[PDB]
């Protein structure tokens, strides 16, 4: 009986370990890969939005 | 055509105009969105990571 | 908080059981 | 799918059917005891719709159904809707054909004998189950539990019913049957919710206050002082979401309806709650069984799982009980699901397997069987 | 212009005001619950022209106004158009001012706790009434029909209410608040007659619909059988004529409508209509209670007026309810007007001085005191 | 969370300290 008590143990803190690091790596790896990503969109998106408005104003002209 | 043009021109403006207004709704959407994204996941993560640590006690 | 809600049980359920015997102990003269 | 005629197991209530078979620790699926029909006339042609929708499905088009129990109080009142439960309970969601399987179905001690002669011939005439057995929920509960004797608390959706055994054997002198269940703590919310501003009359209505108690109701260790705070201000409310985007915002109403447990005249039930009906179950046994009762209030059944009911519990009954003595209440985190459990383990007990019905006896005898063998 | 500081009385509903002083025997005065706006931009100049106008105003300039009910199924949320209506009532009608008088204001026993807080906090903030009294419409009903005992059926313009009160008492489980009311009657009105080739969608065609309701409806003994002659044959019909010199011609809408009070899913209601929720208000409580409340449904409020409507319900009642046991409805001529003579019993009863929340008690506590002071 | 720290120690020591007790008294008794 008592050693189910200390498997409980073993499994929750062999879960707290892993946990504390998939948690907190699961989410920098997808969180920092989602920011650099979306960084690059967002900023390939700006210079895409400046750039149609740039030809926007082209077209204007012409 | 000119009336169809002017339609269309006036469409490719609306159209393209909803196109860069949705990809700036959209960047203004999914960048405040990563926020919570990024964070959402991050405070509920840490908080669970803390927790297999805030319950060794 | 799963890990308490177990922890929370072994513990009651220990301490609860700890002091039966502790207070039986001296009971029972 | 199964390799052996194991039986299958349900427990059926006002509110929901476990279902699982026999030999397991848990049961498979889950379904609400609901038969589902449209209240509306239809106009696009080609949307196929059933007539009748079952459990889940019955919930999940419940936007323009009326959705209705076969179940009250601890019977079957609708057996044709349970027929279709029992169906799609065994076979589309545990696909196992009670054909080829014996099936054991559960009831309270002085449940009518009319309910179980029913889940008999249903049964053996509509499924063709080779054996039948109908189980006492209060030995079942005692099974999970690892215990022989206690008070069985099955304080559900339909009736409590509050039975005492000891060494295995029934005290029937000193159940206390109660008209008092989870279907009228959700009833009590509903009209006092209605006070603060938010009616609810309809079905769809019903089921997201049955979802609101489910989510953010207790009973309270201590409810009188628990209210003067929640009911003096907003540090003790709690928000729900609404279906729609609304919200609703509960304060000691939160605690109020499952306090009807405690305090039946809120619902103008002639009671003094669950914890005397307990008590008294204990006190009306004799005085060598009492010390064992006293150790062993268990907890089977929804509404058990309100916080602060395992505490409240064992507190309101130290309070009724003679000193020295030690009262325990048996509430584990497997609390309730006791009932599903046990039906598991006994329906695979090796003791237990003469006490099945088959289909022969029945035939011979008709579904008045029941009442002779299971018990 | 009262010679004594004889309490108000009146009853502000989502359809009629109904208003007199304490102790008399009927309203003095009766008119609908409006506050009127113009929709049009004024072009001459020395016109006078109000804001908004209240009352018969706003009914009698109603060509360009816009009209609004303050009070929605029962509720108070227009506060500000009701302190209008309120003058209106005490100062052009009764000449009187809530200053120098008590007042009496009333609710159903499920209505939300706001509106008995609003319209308490209006008559001492800004009409200084020494006093206030927040009546159950329930409790006056039962005043004014000469019961202690019976069932409430107070299906007036905006809620149904269905209550149980035993010896004076409440069995509050047992209430079925119904969303099914006159109101709805007059817009599915609207709806059938537009099915006529007649259709009403704005203000004045709804005040037009609303007296179309009021001279030619009814409810009939049996529906389908007048159902049937009114579809075949002109004998059953009746013409209305409207302020604008159009005649319309009515048939089996004259009925149709009204019976969505024993069948609302006419308008789209899950409900099994009011004989079933009176029938099942009495079957909750005890058969030493059942056997008082079934020969005592009583009639309050409009609707219940209507040819046929206590038989209609006493029948379905009858049919659902046990036999040997008599069923009866009690539908006085002091109908639609009664709840207000209600509050006019109590508020010249000697027992009663005692429940009125002061002026004093009311700044200490705030409007919340309402909650603990009338009931 | 101080709820968590500081009654799971508290509940912890219940248990032991009425462990301990229950050994003593019963060595008495």
């Amino acid at each position: 009986f008592d050693d189910i008590h200390r498997k409980r143990m073993e499994k929750d803190l062999n879960e707290l370990q892993a946990l504390i690091e998939a948690h907190f790596e699961n989410r920098k790896k997808e969180e920092e890969e989602l920011v650099s990503l979306k960084d690059r969109i967002e900023r390939r998106r700006a210079e895409r939005a400046e750039q149609q408005r740039i030809r926007n104003e082209r077209e204007k002209e012409r | 055509l000119s009336d169809k043009l002017k339609e269309a021109e006036t469409r490719a403006e609306f159209a393209e105009r909803s196109v860069t207004k949705l990809e700036k709704s959209i960047d203004d959407l999914e960048d405040e969105l990563y926020a919570q994204k990024l964070k959402y996941k991050a405070i509920s993560e840490e908080l669970d990571h803390a927790l297999n640590d805030m319950t060794s006690i | 908080m799963d890990a308490i809600k177990k922890k929370m049980q072994m513990l009651k359920l220990d301490k609860e059981n700890a002091l039966d015997r502790a207070e039986q102990a001296e009971a029972d003269k | 799918d199964e390799d052996e005629t194991t039986a299958l197991v349900c427990d059926n209530g006002s509110g929901l059917v476990k279902a699982g078979f026999a030999g397991d620790d848990a049961p498979r699926a889950v379904f609400p005891s609901i038969v589902g029909r449209p209240r509306h006339q239809g106009v696009m042609v080609g949307m196929g719709q059933k007539d009748s929708y079952v459990g889940d499905e019955a919930q999940s088009k419940r936007g323009i159904l009326t959705l209705k129990y076969p179940i009250e109080h601890g019977i079957i009142t609708n057996w044709d809707d349970m027929e279709k439960i029992w169906h799609h309970t065994f076979y589309n969601e545990l696909r196992v054909a009670p054909e080829e399987h014996p099936t054991l179905l559960t009831e309270a001690p002085l449940n009518p004998k009319a309910n179980r002669e029913k889940m008999t011939q249903i049964m053996f005439e509509t499924f063709n189950v080779p054996a039948m057995y109908v189980a006492i929920q209060a030995v079942l509960s005692l099974y999970a539990s690892g215990r022989t004797t206690g008070i069985v608390l099955d304080s559900g959706d339909g009736v409590t019913h509050n039975v005492p055994i000891y060494e295995g054997y029934a005290l029937p002198h000193a159940i206390m049957r109660l008209d008092l269940a989870g279907r009228d703590l959700t009833d009590y919310l509903m009209k006092i919710l209605t006070e603060r501003g938010y009616s609810f009359v309809t079905t769809a209505e019903r089921e997201i206050v049955r979802d609101i108690k489910e989510k953010l109701c207790y009973v309270a260790l201590d409810f009188e002082n628990e209210m003067a705070t929640a009911a003096s201000s907003s540090s003790l409310e709690k928000s729900y979401e609404l279906p729609d985007g609304q919200v609703i915002t509960i304060g000691n109403e939160r605690f109020r309806c499952p306090e009807t447990l405690f305090q039946p005249s809120f619902i103008g039930m002639e009671s003094a709650g669950i914890h005397e009906t307990t008590y008294n179950s204990i006190m009306k046994c004799d005085i060598d069984i009492r010390k064992d009762l006293y150790a062993n209030n268990v907890m089977s059944g929804g509404t058990t799982m309100y916080p602060g009911i395992a505490d409240r519990m064992q507190k309101e009954i130290t309070a009724l009980a003679p000193s020295t003595m030690k009262i325990k209440i048996i509430a584990p985190p497997e609390r309730k699901y006791s009932v599903w459990i046990g039906g598991s383990i006994l329906a695979s007990l090796s003791t237990f397997q003469q006490m099945w019905i088959t289909k022969q006896e029945y035939d011979e005898a008709g579904p008045s069987i029941v009442h002779r063998k299971c018990f």
